């Protein structure tokens, strides 16, 4: 299984970016396997 | 070895399994993308150097170099590199993961799995973390932590 990388761009901020998405505030826990889960 | 954002590909045909960041000679991606396997870059090989399953992060060729953090107030940009698509910037105001150990920025953006490892940027262009470890809220909406390592 060949895993390989290809360059896709510079790391830059773009002044003309599409803007979208909410900003939810969530209670979460992070377990030993790196998995986030919701908490109540 | 050039600074930049990179696709992580696997092989019949090829498939994009994720994305990563080259900075200061070190390649940064998420553990779940590569599981720590070595990577080919042209005719050269990149060997894993550090990784941690709980943080879901791995670095190649040297220690983790990215250390900028979300300022908690400002919009950020996901520099998404989806499979089959040109790198593109998506601007958003992060929400928050509140945890017993402190708060983590989170972006409520849902891109294909092969986008995991895409960098999230602050206004100065610094990588404040990587996209693709997160949680699902209601109606199948995914929310990604802004996952940053330690330099
Ligand atoms: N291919 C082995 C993976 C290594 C050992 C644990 C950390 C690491 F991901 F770099």
């Amino acid at each position: 299984v060949d895993m390989y990388i290809e360059r896709a761009g510079d790391i830059t901020w773009e002044k003309d970016a599409e803007v979208t998405g909410n900003s939810p505030r969530l209670d979460v826990a992070l377990d030993e396997s790196g998995d986030f889960s919701l908490v109540e | 070895t050039t600074d930049g954002v990179y696709r992580v590909m696997t092989r019949l045909g090829s498939t994009q399994v994720g994305v990563g960041v080259m900075q200061e000679g070190v390649f940064h991606t998420m553990w779940h993308v590569t599981k720590g396997a070595a990577l080919r870059s042209g005719e050269g090989r990149l060997d894993p150097y550090w990784g941690d399953v709980k943080q879901d992060l791995v670095s190649y060729c040297g220690p983790w170099k990215l250390d900028a953090a979300w300022d908690g107030l400002s919009e950020v940009q996901l520099l998404a590199v989806p499979p089959g698509e040109r790198a593109k910037n998506i601007q958003t105001l992060p929400g928050i993961f509140k945890t017993k150990d402190g708060d983590i920025g989170a972006v409520a953006l849902d891109y294909p799995a092969g986008t995991s490892g895409s960098p999230i940027l602050d206004k100065s262009g610094r990588v404040i973390g990587l996209y693709g470890n997160g949680v699902v809220i209601k109606n199948g909406s995914y929310v990604s932590a802004i996952t940053q390592g330690k330099r």
